[PDB]
């Protein structure tokens, strides 16, 4: 199966903006490795065999470093090529443009920022290509993972209520948590045709949507969208597009997550000193580090001295030739 | 010639040593001097000099392997279509390069030896050998960060020249009596000591205290590592831990007939025992292999112990 992903690098760029001014931030390190490399991590797990990369801030260091990446050699599970679009751009307007080039074949994955995960999409595909098999109305099936409301991982974007038939796991309902919104506004013509219904506010929404063919040129129709969730999603279930139906594949194993905030930058990075992101563990060394784990979750490259008298506590990871 | 004179010369000559490789330059220093000629007389020779050699110094044990490392390496190329004078000068010759390998099998072991402290453990040894010395040294150029309890090893006393040895390396040190080995064993990770020889069942013969710590160390659940050069090999089978040739009479007690308070706290140097008692204690126990977690030799890392059994079989035939 031809998989293709798109990923809106340069979206949450004003987020890091004292530094993302000397990098991009894709090329941010989290825990001594860029971004960008969790990103390709996931996909190539995910199976994807076509990467494009929007981006502008930096559009030339990111094409270089991707150029001179892990993923532009011979063994590379997918093919990246990047597109330098005027900044700021919205998900909508990468989208739009997207259709001008016919470059989408078949379904595939769109995520915005930079995504840390170990969740095999492999089965989330057979699963949204056998629902379009059946009925190609359905457009989009977003991958969620199942938390506690106030979980850490689980912040401002994250937070949203869900509204998915228990047994088609279709959405009927979405509305993001904002504060001074006290309610759930339900029309009641779905209870007739769903019946079986979950109300669900212990969701991570990680916005790792599953697109078919049709969205950008859907993209194209209703140019007023900009936000994948804000206007599509409302739009699909407010009936502006009029017969479309979108899902959600709730994972309960592994991890998923977006770096956009700073917050969530040190959330998801201390998600990653614990183990919760396996295989992808710095000690793992994907990119020919000398990591080494140690008790409370320490992680020691190679060649680094430390005095004696020194206390390295627990959480801590030291790069190579760094001295206390 | 005084073979004894000189086995006692080298010891002196070069403190890195080994009493089996002082007693290799000893035979071939005979066989320099040795007129010879005939195999019956070629052969009559050291042997009446290894034994004139066991027979001159008291305890022979050590000496006794780096002995039999030499004739079986000399009838064993005498065997061969074997001519007596290419082995008498290539021994002569390469005499220097003796003590050579000796030296570069206790490098050999250092760096074998140091990757088994690891960074902020406590090693406890027993008395001064140069190869713990040599693998705790090696392992503190590294920068690794260990500290060490050196037992006062009565009577050697060889406590204090480890501490100080150790000390110089800025090596963290503390002293513990004979009597307080086991109360140090819960903070103790690893004990490393040394020996004199290595028996055939892989057991080790040391200083008098060694046993001890082995079994303190079995008991507190502690790997117990032997450092030992591979010339330290020697076929012989003690029976049990107190099976071996005694240089003076031992542990022989008083003869009375009618012949005409301390608290715990209180410490009375001056209440040793005489050495005229001493000399009634033993100089060596054994320790059987059961108790040797692994044996660090220039052979590698020896965890068998039939494999030091092994090693013997291959040095006879």
């Amino acid at each position: 199966h031809a998989l293709q992903a798109i990923v809106l690098s340069d979206s949450y760029n004003y987020r890091f903006r004292p530094l993302t001014l000397d990098k991009p931030r894709c090329l941010l390190p989290l825990a001594n490795t860029p971004l960008i490399e969790y990103t390709f991590e996931f996909l190539a797990l995910a199976g994807v065999q076509e990467v494009y990369v929007f981006c502008c801030a930096h559009a030339g260091q990111i094409r270089e470093y991707i150029e001179k990446s892990k993923w532009n050699l011979p063994s590379s599970p997918f093919s990246v090529n990047t597109i330098v679009s005027r900044e700021s751009l919205s998900v909508g307007d990468a989208l739009r443009e997207l259709d001008s080039k016919q470059l989408i074949t078949s379904d595939f994955i769109l995520v915005s920022g930079d995504v840390v995960s170990n969740v095999p999409l492999n089965e989330v595909l057979k699963e949204h290509r056998k629902r379009r098999e059946d009925d190609k109305n359905a457009i989009m099936t977003m991958v969620v993972r199942e938390a506690s409301p106030f979980h850490r991982t689980r912040a401002r974007t994250e937070s949203s209520v869900f509204v998915i038939d228990k047994k088609t796991s279709q959405c009927v309902h979405y509305q993001a948590n904002e504060r001074g919104k006290h309610y759930v506004s339900m029309d009641p013509e779905i209870f007739n045709e769903h019946e079986e219904l979950e109300v669900r506010n212990d969701l991570i929404d990680c916005q790792i949507d599953i697109c078919s063919n049709d969205v950008p040129a859907l993209f194209t129709e209703n140019f007023d969208y900009q936000d994948i969730r804000k206007d599509f999603v409302y739009g699909v279930l407010t009936s502006d597009l009029l017969g479309k139906k979108i899902h959600c594949h709730v994972a309960k194993e592994n991890y998923a997550a977006r770096v956009r905030s700073l917050q969530t930058y040190d959330a998801i990075s201390k998600d990653v000193l614990s183990r919760w992101v396996y295989p992808f563990v710095p000690d793992s060394n994907l990119l020919n580090q000398t990591f080494s784990y140690q008790r409370h979750q320490i992680y020691k490259e190679e060649d680094v001295v430390l005095a004696r008298s020194c206390i390295i506590k627990a959480r801590t990871l030291i790069g190579a030739y760094t001295k206390v | 010639f005084d073979i004894v004179q000189v086995y006692k010369k080298f010891l002196q000559d070069d403190p890195e040593i080994t009493m089996p490789v002082a007693a290799i330059e000893a035979l071939v220093q005979l066989l320099s001097r040795s007129q010879a000629k005939t195999i019956s007389e070629f052969m009559d020779i050291l042997q009446n000099g290894s034994n004139t050699l066991k027979e001159g110094v008291q305890n022979n044990i050590s000496l006794s392997a780096g002995c039999d490392i030499f004739q079986r390496f000399v009838t064993r190329s005498l065997h061969d279509v074997g001519d007596f004078e290419q082995c008498k000068r290539h021994l002569v010759e390469n005499g220097k390069l003796f003590i050579q390998r000796a030296r570069a099998c206790r490098q050999r072991i250092a760096h074998l030896g140091y990757p088994l402290i690891r960074d902020g453990s406590v090693i406890l040894t027993h008395g001064f050998s140069r190869g713990v010395a040599a693998v705790l040294l090696a392992a503190a150029k590294r920068h690794v960060r260990f500290k060490v309890f050196v037992t006062e090893s009565r009577p050697s006393g060889s406590g204090c020249l480890m501490t100080r040895t150790l000390k110089n390396a800025c090596i963290p040190t503390c002293m513990v009596l004979d009597s307080a080995v086991s109360f140090t064993m819960n903070r103790v990770d690893l004990v490393l000591v040394g020996a004199e020889g290595v028996v055939e069942n892989g057991g080790l013969i040391n200083q008098i205290g060694t046993f001890q710590l082995a079994v303190f160390a079995k008991h507190a659940h502690k790997p117990f590592y032997a450092v030992a050069e591979s010339h330290k090999f020697v076929r012989m089978f003690p029976l049990s831990q107190y099976d071996i040739p005694f240089s003076r009479p031992i542990l022989e007690f008083d003869d009375p007939s009618p012949e005409t308070p301390t608290p715990s706290d209180a410490i009375h140097n001056e209440l040793i025992m005489n050495e005229e008692q001493i000399r009634n204690n033993p100089t060596l126990d054994v320790t059987p292999p059961e108790f040797v977690s692994g044996l660090i030799t220039d052979l590698g890392i020896i965890d068998s112990k039939s494999g030091v059994s092994e090693e013997l079989i291959k040095l006879y035939l």
